[PDB]
């Protein structure tokens, strides 16, 4: 039970980034995990899963342009981000499905012109 | 401790929105479809349901248990538990070695623990697995459809030899049902309804033409009809199966061999295994309280709009009476989805270890049918589950994984009724 994400930042649009989630052995081990995030104005919208297998789905607002991935042997969870607009500005935050109640710190990515 | 709100909504800025959110009775009218929708998915469909996921795992782990262990199990005697000198009992339709039936014709030890399993358990057992196998061959319903039943469930056992009187049917009056074509009716209840169940007897004699073991031999079928196949019926029938193996607590032994996986220990007695008992245990009390989560949800329809009483605005604080139904169907529905993924974390192989994993990965979670119906007894069911634990499992998985909106959702919706309950006292 620990989550923490790291690798946002800021992005001019087109950009891409790699999120990053260690997650505890007790949460990721054996378990769906999936990335969220959550804009100004907005509650915690869910973006993404991954099966303890690789079977990922994806919301469509990011289908086409997100990857999610895992790697079972380092209880780690990345979110590849691709093709980036304005509209994906949002703490980002990684966890099991269903959800473990105390979410870690998130990561910032932040999105917007020139 | 804070002053005022706008030092406190600094800090949790989500807490702003979720007080707009409250305030706004078309995002509440949102989360009340969403709850509507989310509820459909949860006891309204089938593959797509965590919940349904997670009862039929619960069911198919007890199920497997016994496909894996019923044909080393050591069986035998006559009727009350008593030690017999010629008895064999034939059960139909059960997985034994290189057959699509047990027999229990262990003589002379007395039936008990660590010893042979009474004919009176096996029967006890035997009609909770007929039950169960039935009812996974016609698939499972989903959850809020507890009214359905299955037409016919019939079953068969045989006994011969001299002495074997476990054929012999007492009934209620206490007069014998006659042995050459009786045919009487029984009941018992199954959540909460009656069910008749047809006994009949039939003797055919050593020298009927091809009566195959030449020896004369009782009959008794047993058509139990309209069972009911609510998860909540089907999982007390998965609980009086393996309770009743982990109470009996028979003798049993598997010859490993060279090349496959290997059964640990080889030998001893079915309660001695206390992880795998303990955790199907676990899944089925566990998806009894998932499924009770069905009534709170049914109990508090979330389709009526709701708006500010009187065509003016609406007023959190005093237009709200229906939040506490939606914060305990949200609840309900947030408390559905954790047994049901605590169930397949039970069982999943990826958290287990020692003997008890490779007992799952080994054995429970593979099947040497050769893929049938569920519900298929066949002459290779022995020594593996087949009941589609694997799949059982990725599917919960794949069903989880796909309702990670629905989830989030339920969150929105009970946190909007929280706030709505709160601002309604006062
Ligand atoms: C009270 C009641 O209604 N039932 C209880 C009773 O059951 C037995 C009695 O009814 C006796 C009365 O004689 O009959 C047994 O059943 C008989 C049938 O009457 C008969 C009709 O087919 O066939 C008998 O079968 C023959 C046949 O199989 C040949 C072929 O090899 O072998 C016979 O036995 C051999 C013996 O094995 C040899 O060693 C030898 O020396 O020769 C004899 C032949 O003389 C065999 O008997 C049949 N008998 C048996 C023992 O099967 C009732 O037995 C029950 O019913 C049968 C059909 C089977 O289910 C048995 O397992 C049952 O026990 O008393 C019982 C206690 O033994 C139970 O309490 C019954 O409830």
């Amino acid at each position: 039970v620990q989550l923490q994400e790291s690798g946002g930042g800021l992005v001019q649009p087109g950009g891409s980034l790699r999120l990053s989630c260690a997650a505890s052995g007790s949460i990721f081990s054996g378990n769906v995990m999936g990335w969220y995030r959550q804009a100004p104005g907005k509650l915690r919208e869910w973006v993404a899963a991954i099966t303890p297998q690789g079977v990922p789905n994806y919301a469509d607002s990011v289908k086409g342009r997100f990857t999610i991935s895992r790697d079972n042997a380092k209880n780690m969870l990345y979110l590849q981000m691709s093709s980036l607009k304005p509209e994906d500005t949002a703490l980002y935050y990684c966890n099991r499905l269903p959800n473990y109640r105390s979410w870690g710190q998130g990561t910032q990515v932040t999105v917007s012109s020139h | 401790n804070y002053e005022n709100l706008s030092k406190l909504l600094t800090r949790y800025s989500t807490l702003n929105t979720l007080i707009k959110l409250s305030a706004d009775p078309s995002a509440i009218n949102a989360a009340r479809e969403n709850l509507g929708a989310s509820a459909k998915n949860l006891i309204g469909d089938t593959k797509n349901s965590p919940a349904y996921q997670a009862v039929l795992l619960a069911i198919n782990a007890a199920v497997g248990f016994w496909n894996v262990l019923g044909y080393a199990t050591q069986c035998g005697g006559n009727a009350n538990g008593q030690e017999s000198t010629s008895s064999t009992t034939i059960f139909n339709n059960e997985p034994g070695y290189r057959s699509t039936s047990i027999t229990c014709s262990l003589n002379r030890y007395k039936p008990g623990y660590y010893g042979p399993m009474s004919i009176e358990n096996f029967k006890k057992l035997n009609e909770a697995y007929q039950i169960l196998q039935t009812a996974l061959n016609k698939g499972l319903p989903a959850l809020k459809e507890n009214n359905g039943t299955i037409k016919d469930v019939t079953y068969s056992y045989i006994c011969y030899g001299e002495g074997n009187n476990n054929c012999e049917i007492k009934l209620a009056d206490g007069q014998k049902l006659q042995q050459n074509g009786g045919s009487e009716t029984t009941t018992q209840t199954i959540d909460g309804k009656t069910v008749s169940t047809t006994i009949s007897s039939k003797v055919v004699d050593s020298t009927a033409a091809d009566n195959t073991y030449k020896q004369s031999y009782t009959e008794i079928t047993n058509a139990l009809k309209d069972v009911p196949d609510s998860a909540q019926a089907l999982l007390a029938q998965a609980s009086t199966l393996i309770n009743t193996i982990n109470t009996a607590c028979p003798y049993f032994s598997v010859t490993n061999k060279s090349g496959g996986p290997q059964m640990e220990p080889t030998r001893g007695k079915l309660c001695g295994f206390t992880e795998e008992i303990s955790a199907i245990q676990k899944m089925i009390t566990d998806a009894q309280e998932l499924v009770n989560q069905t009534s709170v949800i049914n109990e508090h329809e979330q389709s009526t709009p709701v708006g500010g009483n009187n065509g003016k605005p609406f007023n959190p604080f005093t237009d709200a009476s229906f939040a506490q139904g939606m914060l305990a169907n949200a609840s309900a529905q947030a408390k559905m989805l954790n047994l049901a993924h605590q169930v397949g974390q039970t069982i999943n192989p990826d958290n287990l270890t020692g003997t008890f994993k490779n007992f799952v990965t080994g054995f429970l979670a593979t099947c040497n049918n050769k893929g049938s119906p569920p519900g298929t007894v066949t002459t290779q069911t022995f020594a593996s589950g087949c009941a589609y634990v694997e799949q059982t499992i990725t599917n919960l998985n794949n069903s989880i994984a796909h309702f990670g909106t629905q989830e989030q959702q339920i969150q929105q919706a009970e946190n909007i009724a929280d706030t709505l309950v709160n601002f309604g006292s006062h």
